[PDB]
């Protein structure tokens, strides 16, 4: 009747859609993005922040070296966020 | 034609499933990369820039990774 | 022919009811061609109706894109095939509901026998399978590893008289089920096909004696191209493929392979598929790409005088 593997009833538009997810995790060979997906996982982002880390740059490998203010010169703002995304990027 | 029948159900767990399993199915696909740039841009273009649905985002990034996969099985794969 | 097929005129669009971005993937003509089946990248196939533009039809077919359609000149049966979800291949029925009758799980094409359409042969990476439509049943299997030469877009297909199968570059006669000849390899990808005569094989570029097994022609231009004839078989088109999808068509003499004309969508092709009449022209085109967030496919009609 239905092989039930397909399929709902009808779909999602713009004009009417306003307001889990997995995806890879460990550790060093991380693309920016894989970055950039682990920074909007804290609250952050803020695109002026990543509108480029599309590259100057990172790599999986210049996450705890990247010090405070040279987030200054890549976009995130406030002193505030800037001090617990400084203390986002420990914990391992 | 032909019509029916009984294609009630979904959004909800079926995309949350469909999400799922193209992205199960995609990572034995695609290298260095990764998909995350398509995801990301997703959760940054509708969702966040124009104020969306995150179920909107994840949808049309779902059609959107369809659409490559289909692209890819098309191409060929030597596994 | 030689120069109705070298102009095709733009006519109307098909783009899906009830979506942002239309996603088509695959076209191909109704049994009687009164309608356009129009597979999409979520596993529906959508039915449109040819001339008015109407949308007659929706069905939940596939959990992947669809990526093959071949309805019987019976009307009674179609065949589908996704991409990367088992049930990779399914034949349904169009009587009066439509209910799929057998599954073919790991099969990523599948394609009808060519006398009446009574067997269906599915490929499975380097094998194929030949199955009974009215019982389902595996009526064969062929496959050679001394023989096989692993293409990577593999399709076994019957010549028109379906006593001939070319899977994987291997020549195969069906009631002996044994390996006639083996073409070699000069491609990755395409697998071949059989020319509607009969008299010629085609795998990729190379046009090859099905007699003599001799080399008769290399067109450049079929690289990588999937070939559609048209119901009379003297005009073959060619799409490319390895966005990979060539934004562009070319239109050939299947006498002699020379081509008749080189039309520039400005879009990229996807497939296409004309008519027995040979009046219609359907061609699944895309825009964009994955960096602009616009992968919206749309069905596009063009007509040939
Ligand atoms: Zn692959």
């Amino acid at each position: 009747q239905q092989a039930d593997s397909d399929q709902p009833s009808k779909r999602p538009r713009f004009d009417d859609s306003p307001r889990g997810v997995e995806l890879h995790p460990d550790y060093k060979t991380w693309g920016p993005e894989q970055v950039c997906f682990f920074l909007r996982r804290g609250g952050f982002g803020e695109p002026a922040l990543l509108k480029n880390i599309r590259e100057n740059k990172i790599t999986g490998a210049l996450l705890p070296c990247l010090d405070e203010s040279h987030f200054e010169n890549l976009g995130v703002s406030s002193l505030g966020e800037r001090k617990k995304l400084l203390s986002y990027i420990q914990r391992s | 034609e032909a019509p029916e029948g009984a294609g009630e159900v979904g959004l909800e767990q079926w995309l949350e499933t469909s999400l799922e399993r193209i992205n199960r199915e995609a990572r034995l696909h695609f290298h260095p990369e990764f998909l995350f740039r398509l995801w990301n841009t997703c959760v940054e273009h509708w969702h966040d820039r124009h104020q969306r649905s995150l179920d909107y985002a994840k949808y049309r990034y779902l059609l959107l990774m369809h659409k490559a996969m289909y692209t890819h099985m098309q191409q060929g794969c030597p596994c | 022919r030689h120069l109705i097929f070298s102009r095709f005129r733009p006519i109307s669009v098909f783009r899906e009811a009830n979506e942002d971005e239309s996603g088509f993937t695959c076209c191909a003509f109704s049994a009687r061609e009164r309608f356009l089946m129009l597979g999409t990248c979520t596993g529906q196939l959508k039915l449109y109706n040819v001339f008015s533009g109407q949308e007659e039809a929706s069905y939940n077919c596939h959990n992947s894109a669809i990526t093959h359609l071949e309805p019987s000149r019976d009307g009674s049966l179609l065949l589908t095939s996704a991409t990367w979800s088992q049930p990779l291949s399914a034949l349904w029925g169009m009587k009066s509901v439509f209910d799929m009758k057998h599954s073919f799980t790991e099969d990523h094409y599948v394609e009808f026998s060519k006398h009446s359409q009574d067997r269906v042969i599915g490929t499975k990476g380097d094998i194929a399978h030949i199955y009974d439509i009215q019982t389902g049943n595996k009526l064969l299997t062929l496959f050679n590893p001394d023989l096989a030469n692993n293409y990577k877009r593999n399709c076994a297909t019957f010549n028109p008289t379906d006593d001939l199968v070319l899977n994987d570059g291997v020549l195969w006669d069906v009631r002996s089920a044994q390996a006639i000849h083996k073409f070699d390899k000069f491609n990755m990808n395409i697998s071949g096909v059989f020319h509607p005569n009969g008299l010629e094989v085609i795998i990729n570029t190379e046009i090859w004696d099905l007699r003599t097994f001799h080399l008769l022609h290399t067109v450049p231009a079929l690289d990588q191209c999937r070939v559609v004839f048209n119901h009379t078989g003297t005009v073959m088109y060619g799409a490319m493929l390895q966005s990979p999808f060539g934004s562009s068509f070319r239109t050939f003499n299947a006498t002699d392979y020379k081509p008749i004309a080189t039309i520039d969508v400005k879009r990229n092709i996807f497939d296409l598929c004309t008519d027995t009449k040979d009046c219609y022209l359907a061609v699944i085109e895309n825009q964009g790409s994955m960096d602009a967030l616009n992968m919206d496919t749309v069905c596009r009609l063009y007509e040939v005088g």
